[PDB]
């Protein structure tokens, strides 16, 4: 049906930059784009319409461009307001559609995790579930890799995870790792280890714990 | 005025309906169509159909005929929204827009399960060794609905160590999690309190973090 095509995905910007994003329909859409903003628990708000033309109460600093099939959202200078997820959509023909989104995120230096790993607690145990709990906090970027293993075996059935959005006084992102078993399937093995990859470090990050202490 | 003012969130059963409103103010609610947008982590925004005001014409996305309606009241100036034979799937944060302005969502939730108030389990470290310059501690919410629960460490005074995650679901029922990072002279010395609260089934339980034994 008609496509729309977005680019990049997400990006690592500082305030201050200029970046550029993009959308592309599979035909021609002769002007017919909306560039929109999307905040965190907000209202979607239209910065942009027919494709370069601006929009009510809207700095100067967005500025759309594009023609035909290609089209190009500007921002001279990304503001501290200006984080969330951009839109594009086509409302040429319909169905109407839309574009996938840009997440813009901040910039910040390399940071590897401090990883804990958390027993279930004896109370839980009591009712017939054990939670293991591998938490990873603190790193940047984004992309990380979370490996579970009970007694040296890669465990992949029964993993949960969570994450949080950039911390907004560190730039780091957190992640809560949760294998979830039977108490009866948690007391037949002894060794439960949670393993982190990252780019800070080629060796992976191991945090483990022995379920009689030894 | 942009103006559109859409209807509260709503937590509904499966099979039933809903029929959701789009209030218009500050325009000619006449002079330019509605259209209704699905929101869904899984797959991004969705059309669903549009309808005009001033000459009743309503286009359906195909994925969504039957499912959807739209309808207008003239002198409410409201447009609305049935949706009907309500299924899990349905579960999303539904707009409304004319292009240029958006209302604010309203978020629809399908689900069979009752209220069901949480099970906080305290996270304390593994026995022997593990204190190093700083300590971990956390605090375990499993199986509540429906969503929202406030997690909260001593209430207040701790906030800077904290890191609490997105309920996932666990089938049906929410699951949450939150970590704490202090220092090595405050626990186990003084006591580290996980507050946890969920108004719906009205539960307010302060679980304390106590030291493997």
């Amino acid at each position: 049906d008609i496509k729309m095509t977005q680019s990049p995905s997400s990006m690592y910007t500082s305030l201050g930059e200029r970046v550029t994003i993009t959308c592309k329909a599979s035909q021609d859409i002769n002007s017919f784009l909306t560039w929109f903003l999307q905040k965190p628990g907000k209202s979607p708000k239209t910065l942009i319409y027919r494709a370069n033309r601006l929009m009510i109460g809207v700095p100067s600093r967005f500025s759309g461009s594009g023609s035909g099939q290609t089209y190009s959202l500007t921002i001279s200078s990304l503001e501290y307001e200006d984080m969330g997820i951009y839109y594009c959509l086509q409302y040429d023909d319909f169905p109407l559609t839309f574009g996938a989104g840009t997440k813009l995120d901040l910039k910040r230096a390399d940071a590897a995790p401090t990883v804990s790993i958390f027993p279930p607690s004896s109370e839980q145990l009591t009712s017939g579930g054990a939670s293991v709990v591998c938490f990873l906090n603190n790193f940047y970027p984004k992309e990380i890799n979370v490996k579970w293993k009970i007694d040296g075996s890669e465990r992949q059935n029964g993993v949960l995870d969570s994450w949080t959005e950039q911390d907004s006084k560190d730039s780091t992102y957190s992640m809560s790792s949760t294998l979830t078993l039977t108490k009866d399937e948690y007391e037949r093995h002894n060794s439960y280890t949670c393993e982190a990859t990252h780019k800070t470090s080629t060796s992976p990050i191991v945090k483990s714990f022995n379920r009689n202490e030894c | 005025q942009d103006q559109l003012q859409q209807s509260g969130a709503e937590l509904v059963r499966p099979g039933a309906s809903v029929k959701l409103s789009c209030k218009a103010l500050g325009y000619i609610f006449t002079d330019y169509e509605i259209h209704w947008v699905k929101q869904t982590p899984v797959h991004g925004l969705e059309w669903i159909g549009g309808i005009h005001p001033g000459s009743s014409g309503t286009a359906y996305n195909q994925k969504f005929k039957g499912k959807a309606t739209l309808t207008a009241d003239k002198s409410s100036t409201t447009a609305f929204m049935e949706l009907s034979s309500l299924t899990s799937e349905d579960s999303a944060v539904y707009y409304c827009t004319r292009k240029d302005y958006w209302g604010q969502g309203t978020l629809v939730t399908v689900s069979a399960a009752k209220t069901t108030a949480p099970s906080v389990y305290p996270l304390v470290p593994v026995c022997g060794g593990t204190t190093g310059s700083s300590v971990t501690l956390g605090c375990l919410v499993k199986g509540y609905f429906p969503e929202p629960v406030t997690l909260t460490w001593n209430s207040g005074s701790l906030s800077s160590g904290v890191h609490t995650f997105p309920a996932l679901l666990q089938s049906g029922l929410y699951t949450l999690s939150s970590s704490v990072t202090v220092t090595s002279n405050t626990w186990p010395s003084q006591t580290i309190t996980c507050n946890v609260a969920h108004p719906a089934s009205s539960t307010k339980v302060d679980k304390k973090i106590e030291p493997r034994v």
